[PDB]
Order: C-alpha cells, then structure tokens, then sequence
C-alpha cells in the first residue's frame, strides 16, 4: 500500500 | 570517482546492481553497496565491498516470524535502519544509484541530498516507469507512501539538516528514473520519451559449472531447464512439478533449480539434477530451452543465451494485468507463454513442443545477437557525466 518489493 | 549502489528486493532487483558495481571498479572507479544481508556471499564472491542493511529478503534466511522488509508493518523500522547505516558508506561518495523498496530509496536520496551528490533511481521493466503509469496511478502511490512513511522520513531528514518532502513516489523514483533493460526485450513506448535506457546490466559470469553438473551434462541427452528464481509462492512447487512432468513426457532430461522456493526433485532418477547457486549464463548455453517465471533477468539471459523459452504467466492475461516478459517472448517469437499459477501438463508439453520447433529454435538463435552487451558501461558513463555536470 505504498512501498514496493519484489519478494 | 566513487559510487554507492543501494537496493532492497528480490535477487532480480540485486544482481543488476552488483553488475554495475563490478563494472565500475573494473573501470577504475570505486563502488560500495548497501543491500540486505541476503547478498553478502554474492558480493564477497564478486569482490565488491558491501554493507548489510536491514532484514533478509528471502524468508528462508530469517526468523519464522520476522516479516519481510517490504512489509508495511515494519516500514518505520526500515526508514530508520537505513538513515542509520548508510552514512558510513555514502561518505566519500560522488554518486548514488539505487533500486527497489521505496522507503529506503527515499532515505538514501536524502543522504545524497545532504552531501550534494547526484542520485539516480532505476527500474528494470518499462511498465514501472512512472511515465507508463496513469497520472491517476501516480498520486495514489504518492499518497500511499507519504502516508505510510512520510513522517519517519522527514523526522530523520530534519534530524540531519534537510527540510521535509512530500510525494515521495516522485522523490524516490525521480522525475526521470532509469530503465536498465535491453531494447529488443523491453522497448519503450511514447508515454516515455526522454527516458534513459542503457540496456540491461549484466555481469559476465566466469564461474565454472561443478564437476557433477559437468558429468550429468555428459551422461546423456541435452536437458531442458526448469527454475523459478526468487519465486517463493506456494504454487511455485506445483508449477515446477508440472514442468518436470511435461519435460519428462517429451522424453528429455531435466536440470532443476532450488531457487528461493527450495524446490526438490521427486525421483532418484538419473534423468534429473538439482542445482543451487549456478552460473545461469553458462548453463543456459548448455540446455535445450528453459521453463521459468515471468522475470526480467532470467528472460534476458536466456535470450542472449539463444535458447527458446516457456514463461509462466503469473495469472490469466486479463485487461487489467499482463505478464510483460512472458508476452514479450511470445511477441518476439522466441518462446511460448503459459498461464498459471499452475499450468496444465498439456499446456507445458504443447508449449515445450512448439518451442523446440525450428521456427522458434531459430528466431531465438538470431535474436540472441541483437542483445546489448554494454549496459553496465553505458550506465557508468552516464554516471561520470552526472558527477561532472551537477557537482
Ligand atoms: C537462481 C540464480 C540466479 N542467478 C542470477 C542471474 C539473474 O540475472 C539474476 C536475477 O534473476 P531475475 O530473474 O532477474 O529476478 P528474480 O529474483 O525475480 O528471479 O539471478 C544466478 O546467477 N545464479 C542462480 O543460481
Ligand atoms: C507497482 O507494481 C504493481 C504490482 O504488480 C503494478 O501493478 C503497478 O503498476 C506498479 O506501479
């Protein structure tokens, strides 16, 4: 909900 | 010249950064890195100094209950962690290149701002360039971030001198983020004109395949590759199974990758082989084709490898989301894209049969030579220019 990744 | 390279994401988010740093010090420049503990071995392996920051990205390298660093729950702890450890590293630097987790990206841009050194954010896929986002999508992200960590940032910001900031989506990604991807695979689109594309950042791997793998790749027919990189979803295992089955239905051997999902073979069979850390570049040039996830790094490596591909769409290709790379490979005619999360054995057997067919086993061998091999150099020179101009 507003930060990124990827995991 | 000395450059700091930051990042926090899957391995596909990190390898490119490690390549840039390796290339920089190879050209005489100096490069330090700030990445999660996950990549210490890899960095020491490549000979690039690195500082471990924050939590581990891969589950299998953390306590049963410590959520991932991208987890909202622990965002404040993140912003805090970087502002704490980056300093010792960014000191003495002339430029910063970062990617991944926005919270940290912003924290890093901040410290580059206090020093007066240029900062650059890079995306690995076109569809992530804010120019490909809807003017609507923008504000949404901005709000989201500004909401989630907007404060913890400014706090630490005010804690070193600089004043507050908003719309962190635009801040951390910058007005003109970089696109570190190859033109043939990841072409730009009108929406993104004056956008810098350097080509993908690849580190020419020289690691030799183990004696065992070398043996296997001798005790039989030329095998197919099956792997899902950083993919850790529970389906990953099912997908691998179906793939293994499909390749076995074709009457071909298999070389599987444990990856982040920790896959395993299902038979003591001599027609298979599991590998941990391996030189993919080296392996792709010794397999019939590769079955894998919709990912940037693997798709490109197999493309410069010149072998056909079968890419597993994360989900059904709908009007609101399409597997970029998977589709791209299909459109380029170098492979087949199959829907997932768990493709049918039929789809994979068919896809596999299509792929190893002359038409594709050719467009692939040909497209292989249109791939840019100087992405890391272009980024380095673009860095040299930055430092010279704005600093
Ligand atoms: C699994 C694996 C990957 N790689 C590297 C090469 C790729 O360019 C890089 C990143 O893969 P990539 O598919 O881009 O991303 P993701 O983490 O989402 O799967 O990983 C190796 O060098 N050895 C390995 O054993
Ligand atoms: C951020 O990533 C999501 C995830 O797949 C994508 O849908 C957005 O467009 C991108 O900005």
């Amino acid at each position: 909900x507003x930060n990124x990744x990827y995991x | 010249m000395r450059v700091l390279i930051t990042g926090c994401g899957s391995r596909g988010d990190t390898e490119p950064l490690v390549a840039l740093a390796a290339r920089l010090r190879e050209l005489g420049a100096d490069a330090r890195m700030c990445l999660p503990p996950d990549y210490v071995e890899r960095c020491a392996e490549v000979g690039v100094p690195m500082v471990p920051v924050g939590r581990a990205v891969r589950a299998g390298a953390r306590e049963p209950g410590e959520l991932p660093p991208g987890a909202a729950e622990v965002v404040t702890e993140v912003v805090a962690e970087w502002f704490d450890k980056v300093p010792a590293a960014i000191e003495g630097c002339d430029a910063v290149v970062t990617t991944g987790l926005l919270p940290a990206a912003v924290a890093v841009r901040s410290m580059a701002e206090k020093l007066g050194i240029p900062y650059r954010y890079t995306v690995l896929s076109p569809d992530h360039l804010p120019s490909e986002q809807s003017q609507a999508e923008r504000d949404m992200y901005n709000q989201g971030a500004d909401r989630l960590f907007g404060d913890a940032v400014n706090s630490h910001r005010a804690s070193i001198g600089l004043p507050p900031v908003e719309h962190l989506y635009d801040y951390g990604y910058t007005d003109q983020p970089w696109l570190a991807a190859d033109p043939v695979l990841s072409p730009l689109r009108p929406t993104d004109l004056g956008t810098v594309q350097t080509g993908a950042w690849i580190l020419p791997d020289e690691r030799p395949l183990s004696a065992e793998l070398e043996a296997f790749l001798a005790a039989g027919s030329t095998p197919v590759y099956v792997g899902f990189g950083s993919s850790s979803r529970p389906a990953t295992a099912d997908a691998a199974k179906m793939a293994i089955k499909a390749v076995r239905a074709s009457g071909r051997r298999i070389v599987l990758s444990r990856g982040w999902a920790d896959l395993v073979l299902p038979d003591d069979g001599a027609d298979c082989f599991v590998v941990g850390e391996v030189n993919l570049q080296e392996l792709f040039g010794r397999v019939a084709a590769a079955i894998h996830h919709d990912s940037a790094g693997t798709t490109l490596l197999a493309m410069r490898a010149g072998i056909p591909q079968i890419v597993v769409r994360r989900v059904v290709d709908n009007v609101v989301e399409q597997a970029y790379h998977a589709d791209r490979v299909a459109e380029l005619g170098v492979g087949v894209a199959v829907d997932g999360p768990v493709p049918t054995i039929d789809s994979l057997s068919a896809a596999l049969d299509t792929a190893l067919a002359p038409e594709i086993r050719a467009r692939a061998t040909t497209v292989a030579d249109t791939i840019r091999a100087d992405g890391t150099t272009v980024a380095a020179q673009l860095l040299f220019d930055a430092v010279s101009l704005e600093k």
